[PDB]
């Protein structure tokens, strides 16, 4: 009985890592998924209104898209999103940022990263009147230094879009958002 | 093009 | 006893859902193996004979395709082959047919559905002689509505190829045919 | 306490099963992750050291590549090198080669395989001067047959670059170094 | 090319 326990408990704490693996490969499954090679990343917010409250308590300040690239062994990049805003916007704008990541094949690819960067969010009304700016990365920031850590320091637009101006327009619709980088890639090996 | 049944 | 019976039945269910949830990855992966994102579909149908024996016994009337695409973030799609046919086809023909499926980015999408959609049968033999049928989707049939379930109303051609020519033919091939399906996506965000 | 015992034996035989499915679907991930479909392979080695110490011991006297492909339902091809070379550049020599791979989708390629093949080793330094040498198959090499096996014999450069200069020069930091393969796909029909 | 060994 003593063996009979010890057995049952060392199966026990194998199907307790078991479901953890499990569960970090359905994570796994949805980046691949939603994974992108040609530069362009749309990224799909649901749950907006509790998400944005869960901002608003202080319990999630921002969220990550999953991550998109140049090419297939190009720069490995993602966006950030702070749905009650940071710094100069915070409490009344929607802030949204780029960021580079440390990708596998880093010491083939150009730096800085000069790439140009467009931020979008994604109107889902008939006029299809997206939200956008852009800009040519400033050589001078440790935005676009080569990555030492897993991401670099986030760059990009503090004071986007009126928090105001968002929830009255057509941008949210079944309480999703849709937001769009396109990185510029036409002066790259491909 | 037809639809299926 | 009565503890360790308790114990021993929670692993066993425990390992029925892992045996699950590892049989449904198996499918995922496959799915993943086989994506296209540039909207040309090729499908390879394994175990001819069989296959269509159930299709005729009614076990299995109808196969579908793995989804493709038209971009990284565009339509998604499949196609529904009939091996012993549906409709004025029936006991008579292959029917092959187009479907839209429920998209992630269907928001962001054109609604109706209107780009041209060519459906085929590969010839294996040397003439490559392809069995081929274009068409433009009709903006009123409810097979190219925004999707409101799963899967829209599969449209096509029932009366594709007689089956005594699939079968008489260069179309079979150590008992596996392919099917392509190439949507137009020239007219569309690039 | 037979039949508690005979649970658990059973328990842990599952459990042994899972453990192999797990390790493998993380190889599986690995190889997805990598995938490439547009004729260029870039193949990141590391712990270069150790590994051409494996090679020179005949721990393992080769490696091999991801696959990667022409298209999304094109050849399947990968490359494999022997730090410590192989033929005529044993001991003396990396020796790097190609490999045409078993593909789902063969009865539809032309065979034999006549695609242009660069193979390269990349100069991690700030000059960038990769080494390279491509070339025409030869059609009656059994190395360009439709495949009958997992893979035909390789085909490449056994005295691709000699040691003595990979090891003085920049092509090896951090213990990586970097292969390139490029088939060209502008002459294949889809 | 030369094949491998």
């Amino acid at each position: 009985t003593g063996l009979l326990e010890s057995q049952l408990s060392r199966h026990d704490q194998m199907l307790s890592v078991h479901d953890i693996r499990l569960a970090d490969m359905d994570l796994r499954f949805q980046v691949l998924e939603t994974a992108s090679y040609n530069g362009v990343l749309i990224w799909k917010i649901r749950d907006y209104k509790r998400r944005k409250q869960e901002a608003v308590m202080g319990k999630t300040l921002s969220l990550y898209s999953q991550p998109f690239y140049t090419g297939y062994f190009g720069y490995k990049m993602c966006a950030r999103v702070y749905l009650n805003g940071d710094g100069m916007g915070k409490g009344t704008h929607l802030s949204l940022f780029f960021v580079i990541m440390r990708g596998e094949y880093d010491a083939l690819l150009p730096w800085p990263f000069k790439q140009k960067v467009t931020l979008m969010l994604m109107d889902q009304g008939s006029s299809r009147r997206h939200l956008g700016d852009a800009f040519k990365p400033d050589p001078n920031s440790s935005s676009f230094k080569k990555p030492t850590g897993e991401m670099n320091i986030a760059s990009g637009c503090p004071v986007f879009v009126a928090q105001t101006v968002l929830e009255n327009g057509t941008y949210i619709k079944d309480d999703t958002i849709f937001i769009k980088v396109i990185v510029d890639t036409s002066d790259l090996p491909d | 093009p037809i639809q299926a049944s």
